[PDB]
This record gives C-alpha cells, structure tokens and sequence, in this order.
C-alpha cells in the first residue's frame, strides 16, 4: 500500500528539482515501547490534498473531531509549570473528550516535547 | 468529514516570526488563541486587545518598530 | 497653580493613602514607578511582597509575560516563602519556572527543619533523637509511625 510513496510525493529553490520520494513507511523508535508509527518525507510543494488523503485512507487514522494547531517557542528548555498545566489539564484533557488531532512539532523541544508527554500521560 | 471539520490555532509565545504566522493563518481565515502571561508575540498581540511602540520595544526590544 | 500643574504633569509618582492598608498602598506606588523590566529592579519589590504577604500584588504586577524570570531570581523568595509559612507564594513562585528537583539540597532541607519553634513537638522529637548536625528526620519517623509504615526518609 505504501508503494507508489514515491510517485504522489516527491523530494528535493530555482537551483533545484524534483526527485522521488525516498524516505517513507512505518516508525519504531528502539526500545520505547510505543505503537508502531508512520513517517514521511515530502517536499515543501505538496499539496494537502494528497497529505490528508493518505492519512485518512493510507495509514487508517480517522476523521478529527476538531484539530488544534499549538505554535510557540523558548526552544530547549522546557516551559513554566503553569503552562504545563495550561497543556495538559486545559488543551489535552479537552480534546479527551471530543477526540482530535494536535499538531505542533514532532521534535524533542520543549513545546512539542510537553504535548506529547500529556498526550501519552492521558492515553 | 458530512460534518465541517474545524480548526484552531493556540500560540503560547513567539519571535518576530511569530507575528508573519498569525499574519498568514489570519489573512487565510483560521481562528488563533493568544496565551496571555507568556511573553512574546502572544502578550504582544494580547495587549493591544485589551505607548504602543513602547509596547512593541517591551515585548521585542530588538524589533524593527516601523515594521512591526 | 503652576507649581500644581508641573507636579501633576508626573502622576505617576503620587500616590493618596486614606484613612477607609498601607503596605498594598506601597506596593502599588514602588510598582508604578519601576517602568524597566529587566527582573533585577522587581526583586525589592518581590521581597517586601513576601514579608507583608502580598499575594494578589505579586501575582498582578511583578508576574507578567514582560518580565522575564527564571529560576535563580526566585529561589531566595521561595527559601524566605517556605521558611516564614507563606504557603500561596510557595505555590506561586513554583508555578513560574522554580525548577524543584535542582532547588532542593540536604542543606536547604535540613535548614527547613531548623524553622520549628523551639517550644514545638517537632523540636522536643528532634532532640531525643538527636540525644540517642543531621536533622535524624527518619528516626523521629521510625519512633513515631514504627518500622511497618515509616517512610526511609529522605524519600
Ligand atoms: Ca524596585
């Protein structure tokens, strides 16, 4: 199902061009002990249409209820308390009931680190 | 989904990069929320809700005042 | 009239007291006049907020997004809120960044035990102990609760 990844989507800005994807499937992170995830590269061009598509109907996630987008910054070190408590007794505890999809970074920084600890802490 | 899917957008603080997200997400209709007490671009937007380059200097002191 | 006009061109300096208290007054006049915000010219008032149990004054004025803490500009106020028994500035200064886990040393902890009343049970408890420095927390717990539900104290 994951095989025509690289014909939808394509790789690496007038220097550049287009190439096949190379870099897509599932995710396990060694150890962890988490559910098997999925990951893409794709370039900057893309359209969602195709994105959605393959998260709705490729990797089986459903519809969301409601998605919250979460921006911020500070980088590294990790929030003040209060906005702890602001992620996860506020959005994530809300969004446990409605059930939703929250995008933010899916990197260890401190803002994308605090929203998945409160996901997985609520799941 | 035939229910509309809505989305909300939640910035606890930012740079001056910050307020060209907002400018974008808000020129193409997504609602923002603005985290009041964090600092930032999210203070700084939440300020003038409810002196101004004061304001603008205090929340980014090295800002480019004109533009911002 | 001129001598009124030039001193109200400055309001921001004068502050009325009326008899219908005094250290929120203060509070209120020492913040109005601060205008920096570079969080070393707020700890005087962070302090004087502290020893007269200021918490609203605190949590409005000296705790904005404009100025920024962190932990070592609040460590001494929490000390002086856990020593003096100021339990919603203890919540407070914690809430805003006071990284615990770092904060807490034996030293600080052992100074905290240091803050009982001489005439108080905690302090007759402790010197038994101590006659059978180190604050020898564990063997009042052991005296106490015995061995089956006596926490190992230091947890
Ligand atoms: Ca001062």
């Amino acid at each position: 199902e994951q095989s025509w990844i690289p014909k939808i989507f394509k790789k690496k800005d007038a220097h550049t061009t287009e190439k096949p994807t190379d870099a897509y499937g599932e995710l396990d992170f060694t150890g962890a002990g988490r559910k098997h995830s999925n990951f893409l590269r794709l370039s900057d061009r893309t359209d969602p249409a195709a994105v959605y598509s393959l998260v709705t109907r490729t990797w089986g996630f459903r519809a969301p209820n409601l998605v919250v987008s979460v921006l911020g910054g500070s980088g590294g070190p990790v929030l003040q308390t209060w906005l702890q408590d602001l992620l996860r007794r506020g959005l994530v505890r809300a969004a446990q009931s409605t059930g939703a999809w929250i995008v933010t970074g899916g990197l260890h920084t401190g803002i994308g680190r605090h929203v998945g600890v409160a996901v997985r802490d609520h799941q | 989904t035939g229910i509309d899917i809505p989305v909300l957008l939640l910035l606890i603080d930012g740079d001056e990069k910050m307020l060209t997200r907002i400018e974008n997400a808000t020129q193409a209709q997504l609602p923002c929320l603005l985290v009041a007490g964090s600092g930032g671009a999210a203070d700084c937007l939440a300020e003038t809700l409810e002196e101004a380059r004061d304001r603008i200097r205090r929340f980014f002191p090295k800002g480019d005042l004109e533009v911002l | 009239q001129a001598q009124v006009e030039r001193i109200m061109t400055r309001k921001e300096l004068l502050t009325v007291y009326s008899s219908e208290e005094f250290e929120t007054i203060v509070l209120k006049a020492l913040v109005k006049a601060c205008g920096s915000s570079e969080a070393s010219a707020y700890l005087d008032e962070l302090r004087l907020a502290v020893a007269w149990n200021r918490v609203d004054i605190a949590q409005s004025e000296l705790f904005r997004g404009d100025i920024q803490w962190r932990s070592f500009h609040l460590e001494a106020s929490l000390m002086d809120a856990l020593l003096n028994d100021r339990p919603e500035f203890v919540r407070l200064l914690i809430s805003h960044g006071l990284s615990l886990g770092h904060f807490l040393t034996p030293m600080r902890l052992a100074q905290l035990y240091s803050a009982a009343p001489s005439n108080s049970l905690i302090r007759n408890l402790l010197d038994q102990a101590s006659h059978s420095r180190p604050p020898d927390v564990g063997h009042v717990l052991r005296m106490l609760l015995g061995k089956m539900c006596a926490p190992r104290y230091p947890s």
